[PDB]
């Protein structure tokens, strides 16, 4: 399965983005789907995951409330709604998705617990 | 963590040969490995051999054919000899074992102390 | 008072997966917040791990061992493979956490790291959060096997043997796997709410 991502760039801090991600293929309701950075000099680290249904979202310490995770299935596409964008924000942002077998996972955060990434987008807040 | 006691050891002329002994006493629990590592003053610590459950013997490149690592068939202790030994083998020869509380799988590994070995003229 | 999760994610020494280790975690105040600050999988089932430090639970259990990078994905409901069916296996309704991290630079060591043991073989798969450590030869073929080893009648654990140099699917890998149970009977481990 290919997941690509959009959105993202330059910003001013304090100002918003919205970055996507769509998947190929018919299976993107099995998909558990998690958003990843990776700023210069760190390895990637995970911000935000989403159950396959939409209905438990999870987010890294550094949120703090200001970012959204969403879905739309019928669209084959999980969303990054970021608000209040900080300078230490900067980072590539990644897609991911892993597959919900059981049916009853909620939250997946470890770089090993996805199968498949998008490529990666820029995002840069400048002071 | 089990109580190991070691023996042997100690300085041995160059093609000479040494025996060291590894047992650990006590019940309780059950043995996963028993075997022997060593580690050179600069180097990282490496294995030498080792018997697991099973007896399977494993050794390292180094020593195949130069060392026999065997298993006491009355008691638990392991019996590494060391034969045509050169200066490169002078190390910390330790005692390595795994093994586990056989009521609650508590791990129960542990290092020996430590035996010098010093092969020199 | 604070619950000894310290104690298991940060001993010195970890089980072998077919002798996988259970604490259980009771009468205490349960602080998660180590959670969130490092693994390298961190998959939770049934259960929202920012919301663990406002939950209570019945029973907390914390279950260790270490296996190859490339079988972590099996401790999970619904896998199989040798670890899941062999070794340590969830129920399908598990609720929990399941945590792993690369743990090379302490379980392997050069020439190999023999200590550390798994099942290859079994005549059925283990239930759930059941723990097999037999060692009875395992009959492959159609010959019994009589307690000996031959064609077809092998010993049934196997030593992992850790290289540093492995690749990092056949590197050593620490789990730990986090049970919140909420049964019929009062819910005595709480977060700090
Ligand atoms: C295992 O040990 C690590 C290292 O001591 C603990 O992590 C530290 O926790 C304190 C207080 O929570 C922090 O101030 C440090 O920044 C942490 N250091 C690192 C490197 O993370 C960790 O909490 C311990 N694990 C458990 C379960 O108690
Ligand atoms: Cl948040
Ligand atoms: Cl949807
Ligand atoms: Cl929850
Ligand atoms: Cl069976
Ligand atoms: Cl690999």
């Amino acid at each position: 399965v290919q997941l690509v991502e959009s959105g993202g760039g330059l910003v001013q801090a304090g100002g918003s983005l919205r970055l996507s991600c769509a998947a190929s293929g018919r299976a993107f309701s099995r998909y558990f789907m998690g958003w990843f950075r990776q700023a210069p000099g760190k390895e990637r680290e995970f911000v935000a995951g989403i159950s396959r249904s939409g209905g438990s979202t999870d987010y890294a310490n550094f949120v703090k409330g200001r970012f959204t995770i969403s879905r739309d299935n019928a669209k084959n596409t999980v969303y990054l709604q970021m608000n209040s964008l900080k300078p230490e924000d900067t980072a590539v942002y990644y897609c991911a998705a892993t597959v919900d077998y059981s049916g009853t996972l909620t939250a997946a955060r470890g770089r090993e617990d996805y199968d498949d990434w998008g490529q990666g987008i820029q995002v840069t807040v400048s002071s | 963590e089990v109580q190991l006691v070691e023996s042997g050891g100690g300085t041995v002329q160059p093609g000479g040969s040494l025996r060291l002994s590894c047992e650990v006493s006590g019940t309780g629990f059950t043995i996963n490995a028993m075997g022997w590592d060593r580690q050179a003053p600069g180097k990282q610590r490496e294995l030498v051999a080792t018997i697991t459950r099973g007896d399977r013997i494993h050794y390292a490149d180094s020593v195949k054919g130069r060392f026999a690592i065997s298993r006491d068939k009355d008691k638990n202790t392991v019996y590494l000899e060391m034969n045509n030994l050169k200066p490169e083998d002078t190390a910390v020869y330790y005692c390595d074992v795994a093994a586990f509380d056989s009521s609650d799988y508590e791990v129960l590994d542990s290092w020996g102390q430590g035996t010098q070995v010093t092969v020199s003229s | 008072n604070l619950c000894p999760f310290g104690e298991v994610f940060n001993a010195t020494r970890f089980a072998s997966v077919y002798a996988w280790n259970r604490k259980r975690i009771s009468n205490c105040v349960a602080d998660y917040s180590f959670l969130y600050n490092s693994f390298s999988t961190f998959k939770c089932y049934g259960v929202s791990p920012t919301k663990l430090n406002d939950l209570c639970f019945t029973n907390v259990y914390a279950d260790s061992f270490v296996i190859r990078g490339d079988e972590v994905r099996q401790i999970a409901p619904g896998q199989t493979g040798k670890i899941a069916d062999y070794n340590y296996k969830l129920p399908d309704d598990f609720t929990g956490c399941v945590i792993a991290w690369n743990s090379n630079n302490l379980d392997s060591k050069v020439g190999g790291n023999y200590n550390y043991l798994y099942r290859l073989f079994r005549k059925s798969n283990l239930k759930p959060f059941e723990r097999d450590i037999s060692t009875e030869i395992y009959q492959a073929g159609s010959t019994p096997c009589n307690g000996v080893e031959g064609f077809n009648c092998y010993f049934p654990l196997q030593s992992y043997g850790f290289q540093p140099t492995n690749g990092v699917g056949y590197q050593p890998y620490r789990v730990v796997v986090l049970s919140f149970e909420l049964l019929h009977a009062p819910a005595t481990v709480c977060g700090p709410k």
